[PDB]
């Protein structure tokens, strides 16, 4: 549920 | 020069129900509008893990130096104008061309249920608030 990059 | 250090961006996607991406218009902050941002949405998910979700990311399109550190919050504005279904980031380190966000931001079946009031007139309105700390 933490932010992550899309790539 | 002065700097826009906090900003809130509101984006309405029409006819929503209609790994592929929709990108928002570019919006500016910082000194002399030199930080450039956009939202990226995957309406049908980033991948297999997130097939059932809309994915939502904040992308640093342009910046003058190496990096920007920023905190951010995404939410949906409902048929009444109220913020709902918020998710928020600490500050994250962005570099130009890189993004941060939520691959499982909201379930598609919830969003598409008219009972929830999240797609009035089949429009999705997203709201992104950003605070740039470096």
């Amino acid at each position: 549920a933490s932010p992550q990059p899309s790539s | 020069p002065g700097k826009v250090v906090k900003f809130s961006y509101m984006w309405t996607i029409n006819n929503f129900s209609f790994g592929e991406v929709i990108k928002s218009s570019t919006f500016s902050s910082g000194a002399n509008d030199k930080l450039k941002w956009c939202l990226r949405v995957n309406p049908k998910g980033l991948d297999e893990e997130s097939k059932d979700y809309l994915s939502l990311y904040l992308l640093l399109v342009s910046c003058p130096k190496s990096e920007v550190r920023a905190k951010f919050k995404f939410s949906i504005l409902n048929a009444k104008g109220e913020e709902t279904k918020a998710m928020e980031s600490r500050a994250y380190r962005f570099v130009q061309g890189k993004d941060w966000g939520f691959k499982k931001f909201i379930r598609r079946d919830f969003l598409l249920d008219e009972a929830n009031g999240l797609l009035p007139d089949d429009k999705l309105t997203l709201f992104c608030e950003v605070s740039v700390v470096q």
